[PDB]
């Protein structure tokens, strides 16, 4: 779409994929990969997105709104751009409601062929 | 979908 078009011009931004294939990606490493994320287009939300991220193996799947200027909302958080919704996320942990065992920052990402 | 505290 519009608002797709300049989330395509970065390496993380994988479009239209599954949640399967998504989580599948970001599992493949297993829990060496803790932290590796990637972002996608919503399935079940159109227009929506979502980061989909390996917490010690397993895939994690976080909504992710933007607005009509490029703002990024995550639920109450809000960020000036997807891009420092990561930046953010790498140095600090992503609150999960699954708290103490729920401990990550994003690391590197899956490229997007 | 994963919710934030």
């Amino acid at each position: 779409q519009k608002t797709d078009h300049f989330l395509s011009c970065y390496p993380w931004f994988h479009g239209p994929i599954s949640r399967v294939r998504a989580a599948q990606l970001v599992q493949l490493q297993g829990p060496d990969a803790h932290g590796v994320f990637l972002v996608r287009q919503s399935e079940s939300r159109r227009g929506e997105y979502v980061l989909t991220f390996n917490l010690q193996g397993r895939a994690k799947h976080l909504r992710l709104v933007l607005t009509e200027r490029g703002q990024c909302r995550v639920q109450h958080l809000h960020f000036p751009s997807v891009v420092d919704m990561l930046r953010h996320f790498q140095r600090s942990p992503i609150p999960l409601e699954c708290g103490a065992a729920c401990d990550v920052r994003l690391s590197g990402y899956v490229v997007v062929l | 979908y994963e919710l934030l505290t």
